[PDB]
RNA sequence: GAAACCAAAGUCUUUGGGUUCCGGGGGGAGUAUGGUUGCAAAGCUGAAACUUAAAGGAAUUGACGGAAGGGCACCACCAGG
RNA sequence: UAACAGGUCUGUGAUGCCCUGUCCGGGGCUGCACGCGCGCUACACUGACUGGCUCAGCG
RNA sequence: AUGAACGAGGAAUUCCCAGUAAGUGCGGGUCAUAAGCUUGCGUUGAUUAAGUCCCUGCCCUUUGUACACACCGCCUCGCU
């Protein structure tokens, strides 16, 4: 099931030698 | 309308037990086998004993 | 949680080393797989277990069995209790008594042979560490005084039911017979005092008020034993100050001492009359 | 208690039906509980009435003690010249016995009565845990309740779950004839412890553009590969 | 502009006012190693082997056991016969 | 004029399909351990027996 | 000619607000003869209430927020 707008949900923070 | 009637009793059973159990984890801690497809009624299987149906208590 | 598995049992069992005269003190009795186990392995087991159910449920499945006879159980808490004798020790702890157990264990008399203990990979690995570790505390340095340890087998959590937290460790540990001529209550103040903050200097960490007073009291003690006269412009934060430099802890801090130094650091502080008790 | 006065006593001893199916259900719950054989062990019984399930427990050799409300019931037991022991009380306000007493307990249709609230006072559900810690009070450490109803509905099941699995009792029920509606009982036992190309074929039907019939060889290797 | 939106996030395939720092699929990994700063805690710099077919951003949406607000009914309830 | 979703009538399609009982005598029509539901009678003193007296309506 | 059970009936609920329930008798249909079903009729005539969604059943409005599904975490041992 897919929540709704009202379900709370916060956006993530991204943050050798040659020789 | 007696079968349906059955049917749907013994699923608000069988819904209401599975409704008891998330509190019953919370607060706290069926002879399908058995039917006879060809009419109502109880025949006995040879490999298992006499019917029953064991649901467990949490 | 209830351990399920058998094998890591059969492990357990085996690496603790049992003897058929051998009494068991088992702590976290579980659903009596162990239980009985060591029962049928050794010849007295004492199951501790504060929920009279679970002891119901030991009882009932020990119960019709030749070694019903061999089992006793506390009932109660295991922390408050006075422990009977035993020769080997087995437990399964929860986290939230784990490490004053512990020290219980290292101040059970008489003294046994050996224990097989579960731990959280957190406290096991604090229970083992060296100097130099980040996972050194207090924990550290007083098994590694009053005992030996060993980590012995990483245990997976697919075993116990319901599944744990954090994964789950096997530490095998003795005291050592005779202990070393420490008092251990001594030490652990010493070492209470030097970790209220383990990166900050031992000169800091005796710079503090609490640790002013602590160490008036006793030297007062001290003086009032031996009748020494105390000068009038006696300064105790001096005294401790030059001491410290006088050992050379001034500027060693506490995450990086090992067992000797701690030693020293109690010679020289005992020698000169400061005591922690 | 009112129902069993000497009338529904007198018609009580007097109904062969009754008689047997109490017998049968009394069967049924003394083989429940694993007893072993050749060891008299001690019960309790509750619902006991006329000692019908008492006189089947005394013809087996085991002794036990039964426990009711109503005085016709002890009575008319009494006049059938029973062997165990009679005690007049209800369930709900505790079985008065000491911490490691009963062997065993078996109940013949006496658990879905506290089911509803009849007075003020009274209350159902605390009831009921009161009823269920007594029994795990009195029962012996490692013993087995066998417990027989006939529920109404699932309400009556909900609440005596709940309070028998909060009380500290483990287990389940077992239901005797559950498709039948005659011999249909209910004993609470508790005791003291190709695929891929199908899916994008699907996927471009979604989409809206042609694609081929599906048949039998949508997925097929066509040849080995070198 | 992908859209949320922006009087700048515009004057951009009709692509050039000046100049600085900086990204190049996801992990490995801010790890190993070396250097350097710091009394210390740590700070700055910083890989490869290998592994994977994704990772990610924006918005519009039917059904959905149910859940809540009300209303009606002595084939529902309170008090009763 | 019109109309037959009421239809009727021994006619037409080698029209589609599925197959190759009457009278007579007797018994039985819940016989009953029961669970599942409606009714009548009473479980007495606000009553039962006996006798007397005196009031209706739909049909 | 005899007076069995029957001492107000433990836990599903049936019907009901005025000439109504209940008591009480009398007709029609079924009928060579039952008395037992259904319809009505009259007589004596009550208690409580002018309330409610607590339950049941039905009809609305909102919602896919709650539980569940879903997110993520936690997710068998023992030799060579």
């Amino acid at each position: 099931h897919r929540p709704g707008p009202l379900k709370q949900q916060n956006k993530a923070h991204k943050g050798l030698s040659r020789v | 309308r007696n079968k349906k009637h059955q049917k749907l009793k013994h699923q608000k059973e069988a819904e209401e037990e599975e409704l008891e159990i998330p509190p019953q984890y919370q607060a706290g801690g069926p002879g399908a086998e058995y039917k006879a497809k060809k009419a109502k009624g109880d025949v006995k299987k040879k490999g298992r004993p006499d019917p029953y149906a064991y649901i467990p208590l949490n | 949680h209830i351990l399920k598995n058998p094998l890591i049992i059969n492990s357990i069992i085996d690496k603790a080393a049992l003897r058929p005269t051998d009494v068991v003190l088992e702590v976290g009795p579980g659903t009596g797989n162990m239980t009985v186990k060591l029962l049928e392995k050794a010849k007295k087991v004492v199951a501790c277990e504060l929920d009279p159910r679970l002891v119901a449920e030991l009882h009932k499945r020990v119960q019709g069995t030749p070694v019903a006879s061999k089992l006793q159980v506390l009932v109660g808490d295991v922390l408050k209790t006075d422990l009977p004798f035993f020769d080997t020790c087995v437990a399964n702890l929860p986290y939230q008594i784990s490490s004053p157990f512990v020290f219980k264990l290292l101040l059970h008399r008489p003294f046994f042979r050996c224990a097989i203990l579960m731990f959280q990979r957190e406290f096991a690995l604090r229970l083992v560490a060296k100097p130099g570790d980040k996972l050194y505390c207090r924990l550290s340095i007083n098994t590694q005084l009053l005992a030996r340890v060993d980590h012995l087998m990483k245990v997976g959590k697919n075993n116990f039911r319901p599944p744990p937290k954090v994964e789950s460790s096997v530490v095998r540990i003795e005291p050592k017979n005779p202990p070393p001529p420490i008092n251990f209550q001594e030490w652990d103040g010493l070492v209470r005092i030097t970790f209220v903050r383990k990166n900050k200097t031992l000169s800091a960490a005796f710079k503090s008020s609490a640790v002013q007073q602590l160490l008036e009291k006793n030297y007062r003690i001290h003086c009032s034993v031996h009748n020494i006269i105390i000068p009038e412009d006696f300064s105790i934060a001096d005294k401790i100050q030059q001491i410290l430099t006088s050992t050379g802890f001034s500027d060693k801090r506490a995450r990086s001492m090992d067992i000797d130094d701690f030693i020293r650091l109690l010679h020289g502080f005992n020698a000169e009359g400061i005591h922690f008790s | 208690e009112l129902f069993y006065d000497e009338t529904e006593a007198r018609k009580y001893v007097r109904n062969s039906r009754m008689i047997d199916i109490q017998t049968r259900m009394a069967g049924r719950a003394l083989e429940l509980l694993y007893l072993p054989e050749n060891k008299p062990c001690y019960l309790l019984d509750i619902g006991c009435g006329t000692g019908l399930s008492g006189s089947y427990l005394s013809d087996e050799g085991h002794y036990w003690v039964g426990l009711d409300i109503s005085p016709a019931m002890l009575d008319e037991a009494v006049d059938r010249e029973i062997e165990g022991d009679l005690l007049l009380g209800d369930m709900g306000q505790g079985i008065p016995f000491k911490p490691g007493t009963f062997d065993g307990c078996i109940s013949i249709s006496a658990v879905q009565w506290l089911c509803n609230a009849n007075k003020k006072s009274e209350n159902p559900a605390k009831r009921l845990y009161c009823f269920f810690a007594s029994l795990f009070s009195v029962l012996v450490r490692g013993s087995r309740a066998v417990l027989q109803l006939y529920p109404e509905n699932s309400e009556q099941l909900e609440l005596i779950t709940t309070q028998a699995t909060k009380a500290g009792f483990s287990g389940g029920m077992v239901v005797d004839y559950p498709n039948s509606a005659k011999a249909k009982k209910f004993y609470l036992c508790l005791f003291s412890g190709r695929a891929w190309v199908l899916e994008k074929k699907e996927r471009h039907r979604r989409q809206g553009r042609e694609v081929r019939p599906d048949t039998q060889y949508t997925g097929r290797k066509r040849k080995p590969r070198f």
